[PDB]
């Protein structure tokens, strides 16, 4: 199952599509220039301890969105729903 | 004399996903030793009266050795459920024997955690009286087959404990000891 | 609980508090440029390593480190990360997992 997010580079809004329902096994994640990502949310809606409550998310089955109420980096969007697990393009803010 | 020090203290115990059992036999067993311990905050006893039992001889002796959560320490009984009774540690209805617990939180528990102690979450079927499953087979809870790495209704069937020194009683490691008496091998002075 | 890698140049990835056994641990691949791409990982309570559908994963719990050995092109060169599987899971149905640690990476040309 892959993954297509968009735009690809930007309160604002990322979105990942799945072309397969994969219920609520997406995250989400944001990696700043030269280090390892980390967790913003997972199960779909859930964040995860420390980060801010400026970032939220939602989504069911095939369509996902997180969102920015107010952090430069890239995002990606992570399928852990089936093997192979897979990643999204990336999206620059 | 029964090696009873080589149970209750032991280096290391087990997991309750995998407990270890020890046969005891031809020896003597000292039993008020360990009722009248300080050392132990529980001490149930079922089908024998835990005050005769030095004088009580029995065939063969299980000490079935393992640690869990303070909370999950009234699990360990007959007529019992819950995710440790039934995925990990099943007594019989008809048991007969004593359950010994006492609160390890001063020798198990780590800062960070200590998660070298795992138990089952999941399972096909309930467990029938001592059976051990140590398989690490991934679990399928669906008509979706696995066939490789934990997902969607695939799952890694063990979970492991948070245990540390800032923990809730509740939340604390407890050392459980379970013997079970079957009914002359083993017998009191 | 934070992952250890080796330096620039096999590939290893040292654990320093949390669960290790109990837990897979898998490496992703993120060439310059690239998205990341996740190629397998191993629980070492399992001592089986499953893979992306060339790279040999395996891990000893007897010093809480994980291995990747790599060998014989140019085009593989890239960040190596190593991270650990975590989920979050309620009663009943477990519905989520994802890769909550990850180490500083390995350059690897
Ligand atoms: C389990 O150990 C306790 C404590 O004994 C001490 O620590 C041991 C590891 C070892 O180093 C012993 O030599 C130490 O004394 C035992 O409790 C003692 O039991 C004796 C009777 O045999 C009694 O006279 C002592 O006062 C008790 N000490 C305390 C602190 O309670 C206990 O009996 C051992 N359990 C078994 C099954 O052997």
């Amino acid at each position: 199952i892959q993954l297509t997010q968009s735009p690809s580079s930007l309160r604002v809004t990322i979105t990942c599509r799945a072309s397969q329902s994969i219920s609520s096994y997406l995250n989400w994640y944001q990696q700043k220039p030269g280090k390892a990502p980390k967790v913003l949310i997972y199960a779909a809606s859930s964040l995860q301890s420390g980060v801010p409550s400026r970032f939220s998310g939602s989504g069911s089955g095939t369509d996902f969105t997180l969102t920015i109420s107010s952090d430069f980096a890239t995002y990606y969007c992570q399928q852990s729903y089936s093997t192979p697990r897979t990643f999204g393009q990336g999206t620059k803010v | 004399l029964c090696p009873f020090g080589e149970v209750f203290n032991a280096t290391r115990f087990a997991s309750v996903y995998a407990w270890n059992r020890k046969r005891i036999s031809n020896c003597v067993a000292d039993y008020s030793v360990l009722y009248n311990s300080a050392s132990f905050s529980t001490f149930k006893c079922y089908g024998v009266s835990p005050t005769k039992l030095n004088d009580l001889c029995f065939t063969n002796v299980y000490a079935d050795s393992f640690v869990i959560r303070g909370d999950e320490v009234r699990q360990i009984a007959p007529g019992q459920t819950g995710k440790i009774a039934d995925y990990n540690y099943k007594l019989p209805d008809d048991f007969t024997g004593c359950v010994i617990a006492w609160n390890s939180n001063n020798l198990d528990s780590k800062v960070g955690g200590n998660y070298n102690y795992l138990y089952r979450l999941f399972r096909k079927s309930n467990l029938k009286p001592f059976e051990r499953d140590i398989s690490t087979e991934i679990y399928q809870a669906g008509s979706t087959p696995c066939n490789g790495v934990e997902g969607f209704n695939c799952y890694f069937p063990l979970q492991s404990y948070g245990f540390q020194p800032t923990n809730g009683v509740g939340y604390q490691p407890y050392r459980v000891v379970v013997l079970s008496f079957e009914l002359a091998t083993v017998c009191g002075p | 609980v934070q992952l250890v890698q080796s330096g620039a140049e096999k590939v290893s990835c040292k654990a320093s508090g949390g669960p290790f056994s109990s837990s897979a641990i898998s490496w992703v691949r993120q060439a310059p440029g690239q998205g990341l791409e996740w190629m397998g990982g191993i629980i070492p309570m399992v001592g089986t390593a499953n893979y992306a559908q060339r790279v040999t994963i395996t891990a000893d719990e007897s010093t809480s480190t994980a291995y990747m050995e790599l060998s014989s092109r140019s085009e593989d060169t890239a960040v190596y990360y190593c991270a650990r599987d975590s989920r979050y899971c309620s009663g009943g149905s477990c519905y989520s997992v994802w890769f909550d640690p990850w180490g500083q990476g390995t350059l690897v040309t």
